[PDB]
């Protein structure tokens, strides 16, 4: 269980880089 | 970009659902 | 504490859901 | 619904203080 | 590494504050 | 405000990994 959290928060934390990108995307008009 | 960044938060959603689920298994035992 | 901290993960992906709906209506303009 | 997604992101901060403590908690034993 | 855990928890929910706070000046054009 | 949001993603993505690498210490023993 404790390395499948651990998984799952770089999974969540790979979502957050792609949020990052939309984001930067959005600033570029 | 918004419609991605709404599906993403929506996926880090059931990612955080699924953590939530693993420590419930923890605490189970 | 487990068990709580599995219920503030149900609760936060609560909160993720809702920005994401947020993100949308701003898609509508 | 900008200021919808601020006042989640902050009560989403509070969520993760709230989980914080918790881990504290366990941690102390 | 519990207390990491928790020190880590407590800087996220500080970045989601201050995530909070560009969106409040967004919403002040 | 939106590169600074997308900032504080990437800076909230490490973090999630960093908690993730703390997991993987404690499933090791």
């Amino acid at each position: 269980e404790l390395k499948a959290i651990a998984q799952e928060f770089k999974a969540i934390a790979k979502e957050f880089k792609a949020i990052a990108f939309e984001f930067k995307a959005i600033a570029q008009k | 970009e918004l419609e991605a960044i709404a599906q993403k938060f929506e996926a880090i959603a059931k990612k955080f659902e699924a953590i939530a689920f693993k420590f419930e298994a923890i605490a189970q035992k």
